């Protein structure tokens, strides 16, 4: 569970970064799938999978919006996410060891460009959150 | 492991622009703070609170330690598990330290790394630098071969 | 999140086992010192790790009284378990990883005794269950 | 790894015991249905529902390959690295499997032993046999060195 402290520290970093979050969202996913190609698999369709390639570009937009809408529904990441969890599981079929891997490589994204943010209590506080996004995306597998 | 130029460059440029000491204090702070029940394995090292970890001088010297162990595989990258072997049978057989710890390690190492470094490490460098850890880690782990 | 069959299913297991609990307990304990010996260094005060010293036995019988509480709390496991959770946490300091393979050695201890009870559906609302209440005792780590 | 007397014994007298059709077919069932987000993995084995999952003759034959595989380490104790070498490949680089699902495959396969051997199935045998699936997913995750 998030502390008041947690959501606090969240929103605060999501609000910093609401000007390059479109930027971040293309990269963080152009991260994954070069960092840790297992995850190409579920993203076949895409010839160009460099940040700044269209379909990067505009996936990465969606990412970002299910996570701005995570921070919206912070206090009940289930229910908020619940639409979001049975396309992951049924849709799509994502191995939620996956959701972790999205998660690292959004924080080492927003690191790279807001390095002050990213004091030991802060990320302790983020990584609280994309825990919990994690485990409310996979609510829906079983 | 089969290393690609770019993959050997990028390690030692990384490497030759961190000073342990920092970053490696840095680092395992992060994970003592971010991960809390990694100090679990640091008993008999004192004061351990966010300043007090922060502060902590067995941790400051813990954290260049392990920077010194990392610098062994950056000089030795075709021989890792053989170099890692005594390291290995310390972080298993002595010291129990459950596997999963190495990777939550390993990713604050990463998110220190990546915020000194800023535009610098990019989706490439960080995927060469992910893959140099990944043989860290299988080589710090039990060895069953 | 457990589903209301899988609550019954659990229920329905618990109820087998009363006659047979304290030695379910034992063995579990006994299998996770043996099998995973990594989980050896909280119990290095035990002379004797064989499910039948004393030591062993007895504290099987806490383990299962701690599972029957979360039986109880079923409902709310991390409203229920809080307590063992900082005891956990910060009396003990328990690497949270070693929930899992306890949980492991209980549901294969179960297996040998209660065999027919291990149909697929049934084993999938048994590890829900274990599950829930490893990430109930997580709760309070940060 | 260096097997005991008792290890090597007592992998190969769990083995003897095993219907390999029976165990390996109630085995992959057991990890579809419990950890049904595998299933991705098989996604040309027909029709993956419990009741389908447990008529499913693919999923049968599979689950049976799977325990004669587990079955050709069990006659290279010695050398299941090598023995593992192109299974390994075909795991990592060609079907991008998570090693967490040779984990959650094993666990299965170890609680159906439990249900079938019983009593039999004592800390000491479930201790050589987990040292013997840890060796195996070890040789089937991807090679580092
Ligand atoms: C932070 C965690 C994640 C969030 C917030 C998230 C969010 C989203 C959203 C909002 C969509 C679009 C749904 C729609 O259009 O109705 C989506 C689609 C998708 N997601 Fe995720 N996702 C996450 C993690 C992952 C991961 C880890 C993977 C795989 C490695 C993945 C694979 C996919 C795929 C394949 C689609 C469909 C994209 C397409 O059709 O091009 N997602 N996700
Ligand atoms: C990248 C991963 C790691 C590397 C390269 C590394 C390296 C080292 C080195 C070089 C030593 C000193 C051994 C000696 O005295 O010769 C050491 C000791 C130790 N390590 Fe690690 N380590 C790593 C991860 C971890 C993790 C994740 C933990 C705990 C969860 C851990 C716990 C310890 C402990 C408790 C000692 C003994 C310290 C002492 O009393 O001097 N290590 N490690
Ligand atoms: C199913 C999960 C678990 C439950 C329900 C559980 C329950 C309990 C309970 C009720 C106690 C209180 C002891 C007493 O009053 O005498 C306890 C103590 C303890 N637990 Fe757990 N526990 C679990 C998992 C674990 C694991 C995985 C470990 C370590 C590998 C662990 C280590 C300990 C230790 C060291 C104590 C103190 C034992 C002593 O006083 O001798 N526990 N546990
Ligand atoms: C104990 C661990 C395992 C062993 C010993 C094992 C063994 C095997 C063997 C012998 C084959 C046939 C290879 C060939 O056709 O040349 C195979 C194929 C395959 N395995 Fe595994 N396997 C294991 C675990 C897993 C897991 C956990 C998954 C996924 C969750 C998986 C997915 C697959 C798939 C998708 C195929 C190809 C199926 C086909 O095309 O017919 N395996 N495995």
């Amino acid at each position: 569970s998030l502390s008041s402290k947690d959501k606090d520290a969240v929103k605060a970093l999501w609000g910093k970064i609401a000007d390059k979050a479109e930027e971040i969202g293309a990269d963080a996913l152009g991260r994954m799938l070069a960092v840790y190609p297992q995850t190409k698999t579920y993203f076949s369709h895409w010839k160009d999978l460099s940040p700044g390639s269209a379909p990067v570009n505009k996936h990465g937009k969606t990412i970002m919006g299910g996570l701005v809408d995570a921070v919206a529904s912070i206090d009940d990441l289930n229910a908020g996410l619940l639409a979001l969890s049975e396309l992951h599981a049924f849709t799509l079929r994502v191995d939620p060891a996956n959701f972790k891997i999205l998660s690292h490589c959004i924080l080492v994204q927003l690191a790279v460009k807001f390095p002050k943010d990213f004091t030991p209590e802060v990320h302790l506080s983020y990584d609280k959150f994309f825990s919990a996004v994690a485990r409310a995306l996979a609510e829906k597998y079983r | 492991v089969v290393w690609t130029d770019f993959e050997r460059a990028t390690i030692a440029d990384i490497f030759s622009k961190l000073d342990y000491e920092a970053v490696g204090g840095a680092t395992l702070a992060r994970c003592l703070i971010v991960y809390p029940w990694t100090q679990r394995y640091f008993g008999n090292f004192g004061n351990l609170n966010a300043a007090a970890i922060m502060g902590n001088p067995m941790i400051a010297k813990h954290g260049t330690t392990i920077l010194h162990g990392l610098d062994r595989a950056v000089k030795n990258m075709d021989n890792i598990k053989a170099t890692y072997a005594e390291l290995s049978v310390l972080h298993s057989e002595k010291l129990h330290v459950d596997p999963d710890n190495f990777k939550l390690l390993s990713d604050c190492l990463t998110i220190v790394v990546a915020a000194q470094l800023g535009k610098a490490f990019s989706g490439e460098v960080q995927a060469a630098f992910q893959k140099f850890l990944s043989v860290v880690v299988s080589a710090l782990g039990k060895q069953y071969h």
